[PDB]
């Protein structure tokens, strides 16, 4: 939630 | 000159498997139709040709 | 960006845009029946 | 004529197989304590 | 089809033929 | 639900 701007499925999900 | 085919079915190094079960699957040990009301909770003997 | 919601290629994931009902079946059974290959989830 | 002799290679069996008397309940072993020497592992003959 | 069964032989007490625990 | 195993 302060750096989501990676993969992302619905949530930012990539991250891990 | 005229064939006739042939089919083995040669598969060795394994045993045959028969799961005591209702849909034949491995979905557990203790199979769903090895706890049932019927064999579980019955008396049963059998005999296999 | 209707057009890609309801053919699900880029949006919402299968986990929430299935029932709260079909995804337990689905997490339920996953060792015999398996309900995770036919819906998309869209990365 | 002549020819080589068919080869025969002998060798203990893979896992040492039939060399500990698994199974013959006849002559099992024995895993119990310096004690009530009940043994411990009382094998069957029709488990392989 | 439930070609049902009906028959269950256990035995009085209700024990089907056995085989107990065998202990060391 | 209630299926599975375990």
């Amino acid at each position: 939630g302060s750096r989501p701007f990676m993969g992302t499925w619905n949530e930012i999900g990539t991250s891990q | 000159v005229p064939s006739l085919t042939q089919k083995k079915f040669l598969c060795d190094r394994t045993m045959w498997r028969i799961p005591f079960s209702s849909n034949f699957m491995s979905m557990g040990a203790l199979t769903d139709l090895g706890q049932n009301m019927l064999y579980a909770n019955s008396a049963h003997a059998l005999d296999m040709t | 960006m209707p057009q890609w919601s309801y053919m699900h290629i880029a949006g919402q994931d299968a986990s929430e845009y299935l029932s709260p009902g079909l995804v337990q079946f689905a997490r339920a059974t996953d060792t015999y029946f398996s309900l995770g290959n036919k819906f998309r989830n869209p990365t | 004529q002549a020819a080589p002799n068919r080869p025969n290679y002998i060798g203990f069996r893979d896992n040492f197989i039939g060399l500990m008397y698994y199974n013959s309940t006849g002559n099992m072993g024995v895993l119990a304590g310096q004690a009530s020497q009940l043994n411990a592992v009382v094998d069957l003959q029709d488990r392989n | 089809q439930p070609t049902m069964q009906l028959m269950v032989p256990k035995r009085q007490k209700l024990e089907e033929v056995l085989e107990n625990m065998k202990v060391d």
